[PDB]
């Protein structure tokens, strides 16, 4: 699972 | 002593067991509740006096003494636990926090039409801990409206940080609302292979079980019962998961069993509750006190009257030679578990009740007392009530059951020309209509909700709430029953009871001593050819081949809990033909909604 963190 | 307020600006000295990161105060003292050692907390809100590191920070204590040291700081809330408290808990949370972004392990990523919806789906999911939602407001396009799941070791999230534009929340599982289903089908001689995310020794695969359901992050588990050969992993509780959330093979061997988290169907089973006794078991933890008692069901009282105590290990006058005062040995550990489980010491072991208070009270155990075919009898079902109109003179009206401390849940066309709430009169814990006097005491009817869209008991929506002037002490006489779990719908309820006293029109004429049949379910479709002149809707059950009243309870038991399946609806007539129930499953989002 590659899901990425909501930029800051 | 509950002390439930919560503590402005005030930190607790030291005792710390862990620290973890909450969203509010609130929910810390949630998390230190439901956490196996934690008597009380510190909480550090957002605010200039912290770096942006500290806030949201949850710190769990325990204290020997049972309390600690008070100091003054900005900024710091702090609490006592739930444990100490008769009042019923809940661990469901249903705020959404707003420019709040909590951290996790993300393994979905998708659209969604709102904070809801996105709530819905992390709340339907195997996986889903909390969930994170981008508004349109969200200044970074491609992102807007992305709703991504999270899970964690603990249920709570690595980190909390201010996000603006994005609201965080948590799984509703807890809520009752999750329509994933539960698989409740226990494979003996099996066991899983896939990751073990944590291990506990249990007593037997129920608890083991259960222990996997209030554990956030076990979905499946095996348990090596005490037959098993390699004897360093007997009684060890294996908790698993996989990505997919299935377990990846069925292995087969002996003495091992397998099953599956509840944690969908979390509020009609037992869960923290464990009230059996251990024989000649010996449960291995820290040792607390050890004192004169008379039995081990004392013992346990003991446990459960001793806050920080989780486990006990009652040791009888020995042989039965000794006099009969055996030594209570309060124990507790790091989990709420043993450290080893030991058969033939000869103790007897079993949990704190304490923990009984966290499940719904519509879990707990009901009497055994005699089973009697011909006639109901004191205590027997204790959720069915009686519902009486003053109008014209004061008579029997309708049957309905206790689904709450304020609610009845019954049927709609029980209220037809009925043209106020201030005529009903509902009487619990009866036996005998002859039992009702001009002195007998009864529940005023504050409110009728009857659905939106109800218009004919042989349309589907025939259903309604109640709701009390005055809340219910609850008693052997008077207790809930539990609604069906929405992850439920695939039960295949074999034991099945109509209740009431037979009122399903003026003529036919009423019963006195309330009855009770055992009936079997029928299937919708097998329905569906009784009656050709109606439609049989999914929302619909049946049952028959009936003493029961309108409005009045289809009741079935499953793994020792009472279930209300359906509500007496339209059943023409005893004949043979099967009554039509209203399906209460299909109304469950309904019925939250209405209660919350
Ligand atoms: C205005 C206010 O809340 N003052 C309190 C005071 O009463 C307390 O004694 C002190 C610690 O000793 O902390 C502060
Ligand atoms: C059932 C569910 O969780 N809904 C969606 C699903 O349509 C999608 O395939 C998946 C991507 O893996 O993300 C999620
Ligand atoms: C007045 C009347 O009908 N008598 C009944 C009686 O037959 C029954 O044994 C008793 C049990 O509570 O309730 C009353």
């Amino acid at each position: 699972n590659p899901i990425s963190d909501f930029p800051d | 002593e509950c002390v439930t307020q919560l503590l402005k600006d005030t930190c607790f000295e030291g005792g710390d067991i862990t620290t973890v990161f909450t969203p509010s105060a609130k929910y810390c003292q949630v998390v230190c509740t439901y956490h196996p050692r934690c008597l009380l907390f510190t909480f550090t809100a957002e605010s200039p006096s912290e770096d942006p590191t500290r806030w949201f920070t949850c710190v769990l204590k325990d204290s020997v003494t049972e309390t600690l040291p008070r100091v003054n700081r900005t900024a710091a809330i702090s609490g006592y636990s739930f444990k100490q408290c008769s009042h019923q808990i809940s661990a469901c949370n249903k705020d959404i926090y707003v420019d709040l972004d909590m951290k996790g392990i993300n393994y979905n990523s998708s659209v969604a039409k709102s904070a809801q919806e996105c709530q819905e789906r992390c709340t339907d999911d195997v996986h889903c801990h909390f969930f994170t939602y981008a508004t349109r407001q969200f200044p970074s396009l491609e992102h807007r409206n992305i709703c991504l799941l999270k899970h964690t070791q603990t249920g709570t999230p690595t980190r909390i940080t201010k996000l603006d534009k994005v609201v965080s929340g948590f799984s509703l599982k807890s809520c009752a609302l999750s329509n994933l289903a539960c698989i409740r089908d226990i494979f003996p001689n099996t066991v899983f292979a896939d990751s073990n995310i944590d291990s506990v020794m249990a007593p037997d695969a129920f608890v083991c079980g259960r222990i996997c359901t209030h554990h956030p992050g076990c979905l499946f588990f095996t348990f090596f019962s005490q037959e098993w050969p390699k004897e360093s992993q007997r009684n060890l509780c294996l908790l698993k998961t996989s990505e997919s959330g299935l377990p990846s093979t069925r292995i087969k061997k002996s003495k091992a069993l397998s099953g599956f988290s509840l944690q969908s169907c979390r509020h009609s089973i037992p869960v923290f509750c464990h009230s059996s006794f251990y024989h000649d078991t010996d449960f291995l933890g820290e040792e607390l006190d050890i004192v004169a008692a008379k039995s081990h069901e004392a013992c346990q009282k003991l446990c459960t009257n001793a806050v920080r105590c989780q486990f006990f290990t009652y040791t009888p006058a020995q042989a039965s030679c000794n006099e009969g005062k055996g030594k209570c040995y309060l124990k507790l550990s790091s989990n709420g578990s043993p450290t080893k489980i030991l058969h033939g010491r000869g103790g007897i072991s079993g949990y704190t009740l304490r923990l009984c208070k966290m499940d719904n009270e519509c879990t707990t155990k009901i009497k055994p007392r005699i089973v009697g075919g011909t006639a109901s009898v004191r205590g027997e079902w204790p959720w069915q009530v009686t519902l009486h109109t003053t109008s014209p003179t004061q008579r029997h009206l309708c049957g309905g059951s206790i689904i709450g401390n304020q609610w009845i849940l019954t049927a709609a066309h029980c209220f037809y020309g009925v043209e106020s709430p201030k005529i009903l009169r509902v009487y619990s814990g009866i036996l005998n209509q002859s039992e009702i006097k001009e002195d007998t005491s009864f529940f005023g009817v504050q409110e009728i909700i009857i659905h939106d869209q109800y218009k004919m008991a042989e349309s589907g929506y025939d259903i309604a709430l109640l709701k009390l002037e005055t809340t219910v002490n609850y008693t052997d006489s008077q207790r809930p029953i539990c609604l069906p779990s929405k992850g439920d719908r695939n039960v295949i309820y074999t034991d099945c009871w109509v209740t009431g006293w037979g009122y399903r029109k003026l003529r036919d004429k009423i019963q006195n001593t309330l009855q009770k049949a055992k009936i079997p379910l029928v299937t919708n479709e097998e329905c569906q050819k009784r009656y050709r002149g109606h439609k049989i809707t999914h929302k619909m059950i049946c049952a028959g081949y009936c003493k029961g009243d309108s409005g009045g309870p289809l009741s079935c038991k499953h793994n020792e809990v009472w279930h209300l399946v359906g509500i007496t609806s339209w059943g023409e007539g005893c004949a043979e033909r099967p009554g039509v129930y209203t399906n209460v499953v299909e109304y469950v989002d309904w019925i939250l909604e209405k209660t919350q």
